[PDB]
This record gives C-alpha cells, sequence and structure tokens, in this order.
C-alpha cells in the first residue's frame, strides 16, 4: 500500500499507517494500531509511503472467493498528531491509495462469471 | 453483495423523535457493525451514531450527543438508531452504513444505503 | 503392541531440567515415538518449551477414563498460551509425560493413548465438530468417557480393541509407573489456527481395573505432563491488552 | 504507479535546445519510457525533430481535464506537420513534456496519461470512431472532460482509478512541476496514414483539486510541450501548392 | 550549551526502523549523549528494544510546559512494559526523541532537558517523595508545569536558567525541529526497582513563547518517542495471569 499525499506543500503533521493481522478485532485507537506493523509517514518530509503487508497466513495458499470473515489485514492511517498548517492554505486536502501485487503473488483454479 | 435497507425515515417535528433501521444481507449484521450519516443538503458527509455488533460500546458525535441514541439486535438483524430530541439543522440526508466498526468517520464503512430524509421542522 | 518388560521396580532417578521446570522422571527409558519421527522445525524459545504440569485427575474402580486436546490443555500456560493466544498460526510438537504412582500391591493397566484429529461423539458424520467450542475444548482439567465419549467405541464409533493402531504406550500398574509419548505435529498443513483446530487427543482408559489389597488407599492419582517441541508462531500479532 | 521524490523545490536548470527549438527544464531528471522502449527507425531530419509548445490551457478548481491526439496535435507545426501532409504514411515517437508550475503555496495534483487507441466516449461498440474526423480531431487546442468524455471513465467506459495501467507521471504540486513520457510509436502497422489514425491520447485530469491560501492567482497554467522522435514518412508524394 | 547550526530547512529523510516500530527522522544528525556515555549492559532483546511513541500533547501561546517519567511513562508499552512489572529489577537507558514541527512561519523555542533524578515540588527537603506514587506517575499523558511544579524554578526550587547543567537540546524553530538525547542508566545501584524508582525525568519548556504569523494553526503539536536500550531485568519471576 502506496499512499500519495497530495496536500500544500508548506503543511506538516504526522500519520501512522498500521497493520493488523488475521483475526484481531478492527485497531480502534490509534494506541492499538501502534503495536501491529505499522510506520510513521512524515507528511513533511516525504509525499508517498509505501507499507508492505507480509504474507501472515495460515494456509499455503489464502483463499480469494467469499468467505465469512476471512482475515485479512488491517491497512489503516491514523492521526499521529494532528496537521499543521502555513498561513491560509485551504486547510483540506487529500491522498490518494495504491495497491499492487508482487512477485511473490500467485494464482490458481481458473474460475469465473460474466452475465 | 449486501443491500441493506434504511428504514423508519419519515417527516417529524422540532423537539421530536424517530427511530431508524437496516435489516442485514450478504452477511449477518453481528460481524460488521454499523452507522449512520446525515449529509446536510448541499454540506458533507456528516457523522451521528455509531455501535459494535459483536462487542457493544457506542460513540456518538458531539453535535447530537447524550440527546441522540443508536442499539442494536444481532438476532433480529437489525441496527436501532434513536434520534431524539430533533431540531430545524437536523433536516438531512440520512443514512446507514457498514463498517469496521463503530468509528463515525465519512467512511471506514462499505455497504451503504438509499437515503432516508428526515424532515425535523415540518411545521413553520 | 507396546511388549516390554524394562526392570519392574525402581533403579535410577534421572530428573528432566528444562528451564524453569524440573520433573524427576521414574528412570527415563522406554519412550515412544510416535511414527518413529522426532518434532522439528518447518519467539520465546528455550523459555516456552518447558513441560508444564496439567491438573492431576483421581483413578478409581469406577473410572471411565479421561480425555485431553492439543494444543488446547496448555492454553492456559503461560509463554505456550500467550504466543498460541497472540498467534493466527502456530504449531508445535509434545513430549507427553503421563505418571502413574502405586505400590506392589495395587494392580490394573493404563492405556496412554494420543490420537490425531481425536473427534469425539457426533456419529453425524453428515457433519462432524458439532459440540459447541467450550464442550470440545475442556482445557485443563479434561473431559471424561462414559460407559459424549463412549469407552469401547473409544468415543468416535470404532472399537477399542483396535485404539492399539494409534501410537500408545501401557501403564501396567506391575511393571511401569511412566509412560512417555514423543509426539511431531501431525495435521493437513505446514502450519495452522492453533486456537480453531485440535491437533492431538490424549485418552487413557482403564484396560484392567483397578484392585487394591484389603484397606489402602481408596483411589490413586494420575498425573500428565506436557512439553511443547519445536513451537513456532506466525506472525508478531497484535498484543492487545 | 509514479511512487518518486526527486527532491522538492529546484536544484539545477538545464535547458534542451533541439535545433532551433530550446526549452529550459525544471531540471531534466524524473522521465518515463512507456513500456521500456525508446523510440526507433523502423526528409527533415533534426530540422523537423524539434520541441513545438502546444497553446497553453487554463486549470481553474472547476476544471474536468483536457485530451490532445497525436499526431493530430502537431499537425500545423511548420515541418513536422508538411512531412505529415505530404506522405500517405508516416510513423514515429513523441517525448511530450507537460509544466505545470505553482509555488509552495498552491496543492493538487494532475495525471498526465498517455493513451494508445484513446478512443473516445461513443459506447456504440457495435461501431468506433463515430464523432466526425473535425470533432474527433481538435488539433492544438485540444479538448476537454465533462462531469464526449466523462472524467470518472476517462471518457471511454473504464474506471479512471485504473488508467494508471497506460504509461503516465503525476504531477503534484508539492514534489514535481514537470511530467517527461518518451512514447515510442505504437500501433498495428509497421507503418501509417498520419491523417488518418491516432496513435496516441494525451490526457490530463484533475487527480487532486487546485487550491491556492486565501486570495492570489485564481487559477494557475499547464502547458505541453511535444517533440517528434525518429520521424519516417513514405514517400516523396505531391507537392501541390 | 546547544549552540548548532546544521541546515536550516530539510536536507534528506533517514528512517529508524527498530524491529517493528518505525520512525523517519527530519535527517538524524545532532544527537547528543548525556555526558559521554552510551548505554550498555551491566528476555526479549531486540523484540522489546523498539521506540514506542506517547501520546501527543498541544503546544500554544499560554503552554507552561510539561514533565515526564522514565521508566514511569512506558509502563503500558507491550514488550518493555511487561518485562518491567515481572521483575523485582531492572535497569536500562533510553534514546529520547522530541520531535516539533511547524514552518518557516511560526517561532519560539523549547527546552528538552534530561533530569536524573528529578524530584518534583515539594520543598519539604525534610521529606521528599511526598506526592502519592498515583500523583507522581502520571505514565504516558504526562505532567504539566505551572506559572506542583512552577516553571521558573523548573518545578524543584532550582532557577530554570541553569537547568542547562543537566543534558539538554533546545529546539529552535527556525533551525531544527527534532531533539535526540541518548541517555544511559542513571543511578546509586547496579540494578534496582523499576516499579519505585524513577531514573530520569524528560522536561520540556517554552524557553521562548510561541508565536504565529496572522492566522494560521491555532497551535502546534509536539511528540515524543522513547526507545529502551540495553534492558536487563532479574529474574523471571511470577507470570501471574
Amino acid at each position: 500500500f502506496t499512499f500519495l499525499f497530495c496536500g500544500s506543500m508548506m503543511a506538516t503533521g504526522k500519520l501512522l499507517v498500521s497493520y493488523a493481522p488475521p483475526g484481531a478485532d478492527p485497531p480502534k485507537k490509534r494506541k492499538e494500531a501502534m503495536l501491529g506493523t505499522h510506520v510513521i509517514w512524515d507528511i513533511g518530509l516525504q509525499s508517498s509511503c509505501t507499507m508492505v503487508v507480509p504474507w501472515i497466513s495460515n494456509t499455503t495458499y489464502r483463499q480469494t472467493i467469499d468467505d465469512s470473515f476471512t482475515e485479512g489485514g488491517y491497512i489503516s492511517v491514523f492521526y499521529q498528531t494532528r496537521i499543521v498548517v502555513p498561513l491560509s492554505t485551504p486547510r483540506e486536502m487529500d491522498i490518494l491509495g495504491f495497491v499492487s501485487a508482487c512477485n511473490d503473488f500467485s494464482v490458481r483454479l481458473l474460475r469465473d462469471t460474466t452475465h | 453483495q449486501v443491500q441493506l435497507q434504511e428504514s423508519g425515515g419519515g417527516s417529524v417535528q422540532p423537539g421530536g423523535s424517530l427511530t431508524l433501521s437496516c435489516a442485514a444481507s450478504g452477511y449477518a449484521v453481528s460481524r460488521y457493525s454499523m452507522g449512520w450519516f446525515r449529509q446536510a443538503p448541499g454540506k458533507e458527509n456528516e457523522g451521528v451514531a455509531a455501535i459494535d455488533s459483536s462487542g457493544v460500546g457506542t460513540t456518538y458525535a458531539d453535535s447530537v450527543k447524550g440527546r441522540f441514541t443508536i442499539s442494536r439486535d444481532n438476532a433480529k438483524d437489525t441496527v436501532y438508531l434513536r434520534m431524539n430530541s430533533l431540531k430545524p439543522e437536523d433536516t438531512a440526508i440520512y443514512y446507514c452504513a457498514s463498517g469496521f466498526g463503530l468509528s463515525l468517520s465519512r467512511y471506514t464503512y462499505a455497504y451503504w444505503g438509499q437515503g432516508t430524509q428526515v424532515t425535523v421542522s415540518s411545521h413553520h | 503392541s507396546p511388549n516390554i518388560e524394562a526392570c519392574g521396580y525402581s533403579d535410577r532417578v534421572l530428573q528432566l531440567t528444562l528451564g524453569n521446570s524440573t520433573i524427576t522422571t521414574q528412570e527415563a527409558a522406554n519412550s515412544v515415538v510416535a511414527y518413529g519421527r522426532w518434532p522439528e522445525y518447518l519467539e520465546p524459545d528455550v523459555a516456552a518449551c518447558r513441560f508444564y504440569t496439567l491438573d492431576t485427575v483421581s483413578w478409581t474402580k469406577e473410572s471411565r477414563g479421561w480425555w485431553w486436546k492439543l494444543p488446547d490443555a496448555l492454553r492456559d500456560m503461560g509463554l505456550f498460551g500467550q504466543n498460541m493466544y497472540y498467534h493466527y498460526l502456530g504449531r508445535s510438537g509434545y513430549t507427553v509425560h503421563v505418571q502413574c504412582n502405586a505400590s506392589k500391591f495395587h494392580q490394573g493397566a493404563l492405556g496412554v493413548f494420543a490420537v490425531p484429529e481425536m473427534c469425539l461423539a457426533g456419529d453425524s458424520n453428515t457433519t462432524t465438530m458439532h459440540t459447541s467450542y467450550q464442550n470440545a475444548n475442556p482445557g485443563e482439567k479434561g473431559g471424561t468417557f462414559t460407559g459424549c465419549p463412549v469407552d469401547y467405541l473409544l468415543g468416535n464409533g470404532t472399537l477399542l480393541g483396535n485404539a492399539f493402531v494409534f501410537p500408545h504406550q501401557i501403564i501396567n500398574l506391575r511393571t511401569n509407573n511412566c509412560a512417555t509419548l514423543v509426539l511431531p505435529y501431525v495435521n493437513s498443513l505446514s502450519i495452522d489456527s492453533m486456537v480453531k483446530h485440535n491437533n492431538w487427543g490424549i485418552a487413557i482408559l482403564p484396560l484392567a481395573p483397578l484392585n487394591f489389597a484389603s484397606e489402602s488407599s481408596p483411589e490413586i492419582p494420575i498425573t500428565l505432563t506436557i512439553a511443547p517441541m519445536c513451537c513456532e508462531f506466525n506472525g508478531l500479532r497484535n498484543i492487545t491488552l
């Protein structure tokens, strides 16, 4: 998971993107999210941030089907601090998110659907 | 996948109340939680109430704190929005959605709804 | 199957000390490897690989038997219970050690069976599992057979007499006071969820009835000590608290 | 896809001078080759292989986007427009250079997508082309998306979010002021008619909205300079006049 | 005392990744060793020696300051809090890292003082300690000075101006956005009780007042990340639960 910050250069603050392995309750407080695999993404320094989701799972091949509650990581950003703003910027900016597999990513049993 | 219908929406009165509800599909509401967003006409989505299913602990927005209530029944597959002491601003396009949990945050909710309109100050 | 004849009484006391824990085995010799395979690797290591003693159960003339589940039993045991609960994964072997002491005046024979995937009584093959997560998982106190596991059917629809197909030892009061079973990790997968699936099934049933002379101890006690061997868990997940 | 972080502000100014033309690039570094292939050969050469600047367009809070066609855009550009028009054939690569300047006080992100065979909005798959030769070919002034190309459907029936499959760069106001795309000739044939068929599709859409502090420039400008690379045309035909 | 002049703005971002944790320091350079001594040895090791972030506090024009205690602060932090609580002993060094970000438009100066045996306000020399175990130990949220620690008396009966005798750095908004303090274990004993005695005292006071231009952020935030270094505890005691 890569995130590109699209906010006014002159602004700063700190964010924390976090992961939480299969099964665990969605970490609702920073303090919780802070415990799992996570990176502190400084807005000021680098606009982009890549946080790889390791392959932490039971079976050799993780089920790609619609299961009851398959697990299943948890990528989520948190207000480490609260956004610092320069003089008079619109104060509201966005971030975009990108996802991609890795060279160690595979698939089997060609299934389908079309209508 | 899951298509939960927003029920209980109607035009009431200032100082009044109104019960809202959303029935599950695709899954049993019990795993995902459920909440409500009142996107006031011409303004952004506005968080009001959220509650976790398999771990009941409610969260309210400060603009509606104390007055507004939210409850759940995982057995009837429905989520119960109790809006109390309703006022003229409380006239918005209400919405129910399912997320993780239980955290009024513009999103962090998956499947939404159709939009039920509660016109509190219906009388002038 | 276990037609051995060590000595009979007691010779030498050699105590196993694995970390903080310390057993003083009857001897140590007369140990059975399950299928001839020692446990192996595919993080509290030597700190978490130490024998924890479960609760002591009372063997009386009317006992029907007892059963336990692994990992399940040791779910409350310090370092092993924790790494088990704070991980989605986990595989591990075990050194099961069942001690049954008496005298030159008691008699009977206990069969210590180690059964992989030991599903218990619910003839519903059109659906195993059945008994709620809590019932099937009695943890450390263990479950009991009855004349709900039926003793002669080893509580699974198969006549006891054949239970000797699974690795096992027989504690025979006149010969040995201990049974030792090194059980490697047995499952359909490389590594799986420890909380959901039970690897083995420790079964102890009266193969011969207990008999004491005139008046002595109205009943005798049996003890199970279990040691995790080559335990790994993936991946450092939540640390909730 | 374009997760880079050059420096941030400005370091060194290195000007590209190709013939009569002269750009003074922000730097020069941070250039993306489309599919990892530089343009190549299968006659004004160095005289015709020079960057021509198209018209400057105004980016405002309400902008939906813009689009251009190649060769089409550069159909009015001196030596390249001529050899293009006086030949039945023609193939050629391009160095697309999109400059978007502001300050340390503006914000937003522009996506410069280079789409091969970028057919535009006419869900009529039972018939593409549709829009008269003149509409589909707006030349140098370029065409605009709308909330007739629909922005989030990249005006072709495919959700914008996936547009990142085509080669592209993202001009992010806080990082870079320029995007550079070396695009080789992409077509079903060795060489084809330049007048009839459009090789590429330069697309620029507001991936993030434009925001300026208090009161500054009500809008900012963006510029596209395009340079033909390895251009050949067959065969010295008519010279009408 | 800290009369340095690194660069001024920002140069290079070098992220410290110690285990599961990941800080992306402003740079990394400009670090002060307390008394010129790195922490050293006289068991979760690399697993427990990772920077844990405390709660973020709000610095406003009226702020009087803040204070924390070590080990105390990090008493709730996973692996370090546990080994701390399940041991009668414990000694350990710390890498204190205080980050204070703003712009080229804010102004002021924060003094990050690291005071050994920082007893706080209770002029009762005929008896220090005073303030109940709970008051003196505010854990992670930290305590605040007032115009009960008095700011100019560094809340201990000694004029602030001299606080520069203890190791410290000054976060000066125009120069650095970070302060880094490697603090070794300082006590009257080789190793002592972590629960009862507080080794250090992290103090942060407004040495210069905060001032922002026209209208911007009404207040700015400061953050403290603390990392245990060379932590040992004796002896594997109780594992209650």
